């Protein structure tokens, strides 16, 4: 009943994931015309989000930011982030130790190893995950992906992103509980919003559903590979439901 | 979590009550927990329709935190609340007092607030008052006027606010006349009205001068029946990419300020029965 | 003025229970099983009233 | 397996038209309502592009309110249209000019003959103009460029914003580009709404900043325009492709709303 | 001024419907039963083309 799709991933992007399956993968028609169509790891967008502190950011940039600082983070870090350019599609199946990495990413359902022996958890890294949690949770906590900027200098200043996990299903109550702790971002957001008289900025935040998970077997943890350790959070029976890109400000 | 709820009434259902459960078994219930087995005191939001402070803001917020079901199967005392799997077609009987405008998103209405009706029967001082399913535009209007009739009170005299609610709290629509709940001056209205003010102060700059003077120099050109009321209520730039970022940010602000007064979409209707009592519905 | 302070206190207590032979009569049903389906597993609620 | 709605043709069928339909087995169909009857007058975006007064915002709103369906088979004068259901994996067809990549979020828009006209099996004042089946952010950006054409198009009288509209004029995506129609009364009322929002945003909240029937009149004429402009933004993406058939004829997708 | 004022009235009309003997021939499908996954109200969609 689950729908999966074999995808072209570069063999210099198949790592991590290939060591320990479970990641989000975003697609994007980027600026260079020769490699325009690219699929993306959640750890790979973690080095674009500011919320990952620069040590952990450059840690996974030392894992595979070689490709990141080849062309790709010059299209994401360097060329400024839009939430439009990235689109979440779910959690990887088919590890694929082949010649060219052909990773069969899931669309909807609980990401599984075939034969139903192993369930693929979603590895959400630590700094993009925790800080927007709500209450103590029971069995069907929902995952939302939210990109949240803050206006500093270059009509946007800095890109940043979050993975908010909350039981609160509804759109407007969820954006109000975002507006609770994002008062600072909307201060300096209002500041450069009134700076732009004729030029423009582009607004604060963008919310979308990602699914739900077992959430009482939820725990944090760590992976380790080339360029060392990586403290993450492990979401066990991660049902996938990519929702709509709903912006707020 | 869970898709097929068994509900027991611990109270007393009679021959007339097991007759009257059949029509409600068309209808819709929000569940607080999404268990297979739930108590009838929890089943429905009738537990907090007797909130004695009685604000449609918190009726709204709790049905935002709820999740709907579809009632089923009058067998014994047990209730098969099928939690509707998203994007499947289901029959839904009406208690919202409209013919639902066939072809539209039908949506959740928290407490009607034109009188306190008993929904199913009053056994053990408990009735089953369901959210009434009124369309998306009517729900957006019904939250619009909620915010408007307290928006007037920040800068106008409260007696004039009362005299203007005396018009604008009775919604005029075909078979849809409702009286807004003696509109709640509240922090819940405040925390989103301040963000409405923020969005309008931001569109005060995201407004291009072209977007200012479009009506103001189209009224110089010709006439339109919007445009007369819009008359009532070198010079320009060549940066269309920055104007596209202006329009992107402006669209975020107007969709935010619309979802202020625009609640959750719900049932998209396949087939309304020809007596307009039952609706095959998809897209919860 | 003067004050009355009231306070309830909670006591864990083993409470006995005495009845008669076949005091209340139980009639139970042969149980029904619903199949809730998830992609990773199937949950069966047995339900006997 | 699913819901299935039949079309009867008033026309005496052309064998070339039957051959084009049998090419377009995998296509997608615009339909008003899931009554099991369908006439040829009902079927198609012919029912949208017949009032040449009308423009792209109401084109999009009609495609929102009208049922998105998948072509299944043709049986003589009858046409089998299987109405898709949210969550199942369906073979659909790319009738729009935009190519499709795997995994992409897929979205209905009405087609535009401004430079990229593509007719169909049309006979006796009825065409079967199928909607452009176009990516999500690209669809939003099509509508954004349309509303800025209808905003900036009044200042054609000046060389500067004349050059700004001609500079806009054009939407370029991956490997497939298209021009865009000029609006110099749907988009006119749309930008009447936008201009009321723009004017009154510097006019209605200034005494709300200092704290945070005239006001109800003004905010009413603000908020109903706000509702009518918000309703034509949320693109309601129809499909989500698992794999694209090469040469971009077809794609196996999952259906959304 | 004169005026012509127009009145759309609506008629619940009962109609005659005559045919010949073998006017339209029908071919009836076998009454195919459609069974879905077991949910509590186990509906069958019984259908014929």
């Amino acid at each position: 009943q689950a729908i999966t799709a074999r995808f072209f991933v570069r063999e210099s992007l198949g790592e991590v994931e290939q060591k320990n399956l479970g990641v989000l993968m975003f697609r994007l028609d980027t600026g260079i015309e020769m490699p325009s169509t690219v699929l993306v790891s959640l750890f790979f967008l973690s080095m674009v989000a500011e919320n990952v502190s620069a040590a952990t950011k450059n840690t996974l940039a030392a894992i595979y930011g070689r490709e990141g600082e080849a062309i790709r983070t010059w299209l994401r870090d360097g060329a400024w982030r839009l939430h439009r350019v990235v689109h979440p599609l779910g959690c990887t199946n088919s590890i694929t130790p082949g010649a060219t990495c052909l990773i069969t990413c899931s669309m909807r359902g609980h990401s599984y190893n075939m034969l139903k022996t192993e369930i693929y958890p979603l590895l959400v890294p630590k700094e993009i995950y925790l800080d927007l949690d709500g209450e103590s949770t029971d069995e069907i906590r929902f995952v939302y992906f939210v990109i949240t900027y803050d206006y500093n200098s270059d009509r946007q200043g800095r890109p940043s992103a979050f993975v908010v996990v909350s039981r609160i299903t509804h759109r407007h109550t969820l954006i109000n509980v975002l507006r609770y702790r994002f008062r600072v971002s909307r201060f300096h957001f209002l500041n450069n919003s009134i700076s732009g008289y004729g030029p423009s900025t582009g607004c604060l935040g963008t919310l979308q559903r990602l699914g739900w998970f077992c959430s009482r077997d939820s725990r944090s943890g760590i992976v380790a590979s080339r360029a060392g350790q990586l403290s993450v959070v492990k979401l066990e029976k991660f049902y996938v439901d990519v929702g709509p890109l709903v912006e707020f400000a | 979590m869970e898709t097929t709820v068994l509900v027991t009434f611990e109270q007393r259902l009679t021959t007339g009550d097991v007759g009257k459960l059949s029509r409600l078994i068309g209808a819709v219930i929000p569940i607080p927990y999404r268990h297979h087995l739930l108590g009838s005191s929890q089943v429905g939001l009738d537990a907090v329709v007797k909130d004695k402070t009685r604000d449609y803001s918190r009726m709204r917020a709790r049905m935002r935190e709820m999740t709907l079901t579809i009632m089923r199967r009058v067998e014994g005392n047990q209730m098969i609340l099928g939690v509707p799997t998203h994007g499947q077609c289901y029959t839904i009987r009406n208690t919202g007092p409209v013919s639902w405008e066939k072809g539209d998103v039908l949506t959740t209405l928290p407490p009607v607030f034109s009188g306190e009706v008993t929904g199913l029967v009053s056994v053990s001082d408990w009735d089953l008052v369901l959210p009434w399913i009124v369309p998306m535009a009517l729900a957006t209007e019904i939250n619009q006027r909620m915010m408007m009739l307290a928006l007037l009170s920040l800068d106008r005299s409260h007696e004039e606010v009362r005299a203007a609610t005396a018009q604008l709290r009775v919604v005029r629509y075909r078979d849809a006349t409702l009286t807004l709940p003696e509109i709640t001056i509240d922090d819940t209205v405040l925390i989103d009205m301040r963000n409405v003010c923020i969005s309008l102060s931001m569109i005060a700059n995201l407004s291009s001068e072209v977007t200012l003077a479009y009506v103001r120099k189209l009224a110089l050109e010709d006439s339109n029946m919007l445009l007369m009321k819009c008359q009532e209520i070198t010079n320009y730039n060549i940066t269309p990419t920055e104007e596209l970022n202006k329009l992107t940010a402006l669209f975020v602000m107007i969709r935010q300020i619309t979802d202020v007064i625009s609640e959750q979409p719900a049932f998209l209707v396949c087939d309304v029965s020809p007596d307009d009592k039952s609706a095959l519905c998809i897209y919860k | 003025f003067a004050l009355t302070v009231v306070r309830t206190d909670t006591f864990e207590t083993d409470t006995l229970l005495y009845s008669t032979k076949a005091s209340t009569a139980v009639i139970i049903n042969t149980p029904i099983v619903t199949k809730e389906d998830r992609d990773i597993n199937t949950v069966f609620h047995v339900s006997q009233n």
